[PDB]
């Protein structure tokens, strides 16, 4: 089967585990646990040339929990990088998980995720990102709770990976 | 202990390529409690020295460099000589294997380098050592260029102070680091990788720079200005100077070298040219990406002193030359420059300025009015969600923002001015619509002579025309709903226009949105339409929609039923809900959430004004309703989202409602607290809360409602009893605190008089302890108002009695409330409890300070000073907090005293 190793980094309680497991299908998860080193979870999307599988290595936020950090980061074919909209120190704090993950991995495809744009009183805006302005690179609102643009930056990276821009999505 | 190579070389296998996640999981687990310890100095040593394949050897620089970063105080002095000599050893072994070690091997001498002072000495060393070598340039560049990026890492363990006085010298190595890369062009040089690694590293040192010009700047221009330029070395370049661009803009800086990157930059124009000729894309965006860094670096020079230095009105020039190539992901950038440049112009109320600056808005505008073109080819249409599409939709927003530096009737005048002398195609209709869509209620209202005219103009436009073009008119007429309303003999043409587009699948989607917002606009003036509105909500699963589009046109109803006569609304409101009554008991037999959501907009926006009587109008449909929404209920009790759709239904019935409803009041406790016992969805205690908003205050009430609290208290407790059982069930603690906050706000004596207020306080004070910020608020918030009703409200009649209660309930878990609230500030929560702690500490103070001076002091007593605070920031504290005649000064208090245990 065709598949591909996802490496979903971002600081800590910004989502990432919340999204993964609402992919994988389920409910909102609303207690925050914290991941421990890394956990791998397997997502399939179906496209009009068939499956695709996104090994989605979601991976610690925070400093104390991290375990093998750059460990994890080898041999990564795609990247998210996920912060909070209502949390201008997880914006802050993204070129340093950008770098980290150059550092490792040359010049794959990453997409940034502005999770939890559900709440009130966004202090980063979209019109403020300038993160996406290279070509490897891509932005999204998103939102775990609402399920917002929840599917893109699968499909984005899809495309990108595949070598298809008029990949698309089926069910299921 | 320590493991057997082989066993660590399984498990880097296995962690790398064991199909199990749960494998993997452990691999990095082990791998993980490997690093961590005492012994993987050696292993990763070992593993190093050996060399089976690219993974071992990554794990073990990553491992080595992971462990001088994360342990570095379990290393004896002397020794480090060793470990500088082996990293050298080994990158000088594993340098043509894979860059990825090099990178981490140079990310670990970087950080050796950084936290221990063999004065200085490192980076003349490395370099005086390996710089005539060429074959290890290469790797020397990498340390270079990773030198100055570890300073600011989160990983490294390092005082503050020691940080700036580090900085400091590698602004002192900066000339040097240029001569090594100045003669490293000499050498090489005639290779691309090299000169990319050139500019990394001369990228990453830019923050440093003071001075210094010479002939790098030039060569990186002269690569930028060359046709023959490779697209990987371009974006080596171009990086760099907006690095350097990037590094100006913060510092004033330096005119010298800003008039140079300037002046620089300026020379590209051509070369752009060059590439927007052979369609270089890669080029092309590089190039606009080097310009609009250019142009935001300047920002405030352009807009202070147009047209001087670094003022220079070419860069817009530039920005609108890269505005005018018609590829749309390149004028996406620098949106955010223009975005700011229209700010600073709000911000400036000058005529000349605004005058200077309006041309260039205007081209700006007009370029991107053609960029929102689609293409001929195009059928169907237009998607939102596409990349073009959101395109659109950020110029939609940019150009929605600007509009106020020109003439919003103007342009949109000027914009219709295109369609009646051209006369254009349907992509150029369908984008000019599409522009006039997003200015349309910027519009001043009097210039109604051309709106109409536009409006009339695209009511009546054959249905042949193309689907596209009739989507954008059909959202454009939604946008004009003021328009509509301010000339009501256009509302009957209007909503045939829109219904009919309703009936079609492509359109559905505006159409919903057009009649929602003229439904809201038009909301006295659709009275007459009302019966059109119903036939509308019958027939609302035969227009495919999005749920969000139905339930705006049930929200618009809705607000347009609210303003009908009083004794037709609960007749209307009845035939409306009916349609979801029906759909919903047809259902059995399927998930039921639409329809819950389509009755829950419906009582959330049917607010008729009413001088209450009895009786509420919509208080004839609750009855109607309410046993369908028990059985659903009853039905999928499992399942927490649907019962937590048909709870939020429920509290908008009953907000709408009011306390019309005491008939529907025990039945629905009943089932609450009957369902609750068996599957704990916090939404039920979210519910009660509300009940008590709006019952709280009627006795004959208040005991049933006390009862519903104890009731759902006991499963709550054991719900949170279990292990980890405010880890999990965070909601569950935000909506327990939120009911007894609701009671202690409309009903505090009798909560303070039951025998559940105790455990309750206990389980807010072990509550206090979870990281989860909405939680935390809701039993922070509890907390306060339920010391604060005991000196609230001196005038009222209950006053007393509440103030000995609390009295009482605090002669109890007073003292324990202070320490654990000290304990969590101390130890457990970040900073942005410490207003909503000192807003409780504040409360109890002035409940009994002298009795609370205590408390702090034995709290303060209990307290781990080590891993040292000291005497005189206790007593400071104590103080401070103590003599507070504000709870501010009490916030500021623990801010100072919360920064010692970092
Ligand atoms: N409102 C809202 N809250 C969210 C959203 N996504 C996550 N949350 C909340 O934020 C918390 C984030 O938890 P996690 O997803 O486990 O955090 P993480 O990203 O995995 O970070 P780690 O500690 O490194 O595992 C959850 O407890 C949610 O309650 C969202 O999209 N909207
Ligand atoms: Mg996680």
């Amino acid at each position: 089967q065709v598949q591909f190793k996802l490496v979903l980094v971002g600081d800590g309680g910004t989502g990432k585990t919340t999204f993964v497991k609402r992919h994988l299908t389920g409910e909102f998860e609303k207690k925050y646990v914290a991941t421990l080193g890394v956990e791998v979870h397997p997502l399939v999307f179906h496209t009009n040339r068939g499956p695709i599988k996104f090994n989605v290595w979601d991976t610690a936020g925070q400093e104390k929990f991290g375990g093998l950090r750059d460990g994890y980061y080898i041999q990564a074919q795609c990247a998210i990088i996920m912060f909070d909209v209502t949390s201008r120190v997880t914006y802050k704090n993204v070129p340093n998980w950008h770098r980290d993950l150059v550092r490792v991995c040359e010049n794959i495809p990453i997409v940034l995720c502005g999770n939890k744009v559900d709440i009130k009183d966004r202090k980063v805006k979209a019109k403020s990102i300038v993160f996406h302005r290279k070509k490897n690179l891509q932005y999204y609102d998103i939102s775990a709770k609402s399920n917002y643009n929840f599917e893109k930056p699968f499909l984005w990276l899809a495309r990108k990976l595949i070598g298809d821009p008029n990949l698309e999505f089926v069910a299921m | 202990a320590k493991p057997t190579l082989q066993l660590v070389y399984q498990a880097v296998q296995a962690l790398y390529h064991d199909p199990d996640p749960s494998g993997k999981e452990r691999a990095s687990f082990w791998l993980g409690e490997l690093q961590r310890s005492v012994h993987a100095w050696e292993i990763s040593d070992q593993l190093l020295q050996i060399r089976q394949d690219v993974e071992s050897c990554y794990f073990a620089a990553q491992t080595m460099k992971m462990k001088i970063q994360t342990s570095f105080y379990e290393l004896p002095t002397d020794s480090h000589a060793s470990l500088r000599d082996s990293l050298l050893t080994h990158i000088q072994n594993l340098k043509d294997l894979s860059p990825v070690i090099v990178t981490q091997l140079a990310l670990a001498i970087a950080d050796l380098a950084l936290q221990m002072p063999s004065w200085k000495g490192c980076v003349q060393t490395l370099v005086e050592k390996y710089s005539n070598d060429v074959t290890s340039l290469p790797f020397l560049l990498e340390i270079l260029t990773v030198l100055p990026e570890e300073v600011h890492s989160r990983s490294l363990r390092i005082g503050a102070n020691r940080r700036t006085e580090i900085i400091e010298d590698l602004a002192f190595y900066s000339s040097t680091v240029v001569s090594l890369l100045m003669t490293c062009v000499e050498k090489a040089g005639t290779d691309e990788k090299m000169l990319m690694k050139v500019f990394r590293c001369l990228g990453s040192w830019f923050n440093l720079g003071v001075l210094d010009n010479n002939k790098l700047l030039a060569l990186l221009f002269e690569v930028l200005q060359q046709d023959k330029t490779s697209s990987n070395l371009h974006e080596a370049a171009s990086d760099c100077v907006c690095s350097a661009l990037y590094a100006i803009e913060n510092v004033e800086t330096n005119l010298p070298l800003a008039m140079q990157l300037f002046q620089g930059v300026l020379t590209l124009e051509t070369a752009y040219h060059m590439a927007v000729a052979r369609e270089d894309l890669d080029k092309v965006l590089n190039y606009c990406r080097i310009f609009t860094e250019l142009c935001e670096t300047f920002l405030e020079k352009i807009v202070c002193t147009p047209g001087q230095g670094l003022g220079d009105l070419r860069t817009l020039e530039l920005l609108l030359i890269c505005a005018g190539h018609p590829q749309y992901e390149v004028v996406e950038i620098s949106f955010n420059f223009w975005y700011r440049l229209g700010e600073h112009l709000y911000k400036t109320n000058d005529e000349v300025i605004h005058g200077i600056f309006k041309a260039y808005i205007q081209r700006l505008l007009h370029a991107l009015a053609r960029h929102c073109q689609l293409e001929p080819d195009h059928e169907g249409v237009p998607e939102e969600t596409d990349d073009f599409g959101e395109f659109r939709m950020r110029v939609s927003d940019l150009v929605k923002d600007l509009i106020f530096l020109i003439g919003s009737m103007e342009c949109f005048a000027q914009l219709y001015s295109t369609l009646k002398e051209g006369n254009p195609p349907w992509e150029v209709t369908e984008a000019v619509l599409f522009i006039m869509a997003a200015i349309a209620k910027s519009v001043d209202p009097e210039n109604n002579p051309t709106l109409v005219e536009v409006l009339e103009g695209v009511v009546r436009l054959p249905e042949t025309v193309h689907t596209a073009v009739r989507y954008t008119s059909i959202e454009l007429v939604g946008e004009m709903s003021e328009v509509v309303d301010r000339n009501p003999q256009f509302l009957d043409p209007v909503l045939g226009y829109l219904m009919k587009g309703l009936c079609e699948k492509p359109l559905a989607s505006a159409a919903a949105k057009a009649i929602h917002n003229i439904c809201s606009v038009c909301r006295d003036h659709m009275a007459q339409h009302f019966n059109g509105l119903l036939e509308i909500a019958r027939s609302l699963d035969s227009f495919l929609l999005s749920p969000e589009a139905a339930v705006g046109l049930l929200k618009g109803t809705a607000l347009v039923l609210a303003r009908l006569p009083l004794d037709k609304i609960t007749e209307c409101l009845s035939e409306l809900c009916s349609v979801q009554v029906m759909a919903l008991k047809k259902l059995l037999s399927s998930d039921p959430t639409v329809f819950l959501d389509r009755l829950a907009v419906i009582f959330r926006h049917t607010n008729p004004i009413v001088e209450n009587g009895q009786t509420h109008p919509c208080q004839k449909v609750i009855q109607e309703i309410w046993p369908v929404l028990s059985e659903t209920l009853n039905k999928h009790r499992a399942d927490n989202r649907i019962v937590e759709r048909c709870c939020r239904c429920l509290r908008f019935a009953v907000r709408c409602v009011g306390k019309g409803s005491a008939a529907l009041l025990q039945p629905l406790v009943t089932q609450m607290v009957n369902v609750y016992h068996v599957h704990q969805h916090s939404c039920f205690l979210y519910l009660g809360s509300i009940l008590v908003d709006e019952y709280g205050m009627e006795e004959g009430c208040r005991q049933g409602l006390l009862d519903m609290l104890q009731a759902l208290c006991i499963p709550t407790f054991q719900l949170l009893e279990q292990q980890n059982g405010l880890q999990n069930h965070p909601d569950t603690v935000d909506d327990l605190f939120r009911l007894a906050t609701r009671f202690i706000q409309r009903s505090p004596v009798t909560l303070l008089r039951s025998q559940v207020v105790i455990p309750i306080l206990q389980w807010a004070i072990a509550s206090t302890t979870l990281d989860h910020r909405d939680a935390n608020c809701s039993v922070m918030r509890f907390l306060r108002d339920l010391i604060h009703t005991g000196v609230a409200n001196d005038h009222e009649e209950d006053f007393e009695l509440r103030k000995e209660l609390i009295g009482q309930v605090m002669n109890q878990l007073g003292q324990q409330l202070v320490s654990q609230l000290l304990h969590t500030c101390c130890f457990c929560l970040p900073p942005y409890t410490l207003p909503d702690v000192a807003e409780v500490l504040w409360e109890i103070m002035q409940v009994d300070r002298p009795t609370f001076c205590r408390w702090l002091e034995n709290s303060l007593k209990g307290l781990p000073k080590e891993t040292t605070v000291t005497h005189k920031q206790l007593t400071d504290f104590h103080k401070q907090v103590t003599s507070a005649e504000e709870c501010k000064q009490v916030c500021w208090a623990l801010r100072d005293f919360t920064r010692l245990f970092r």
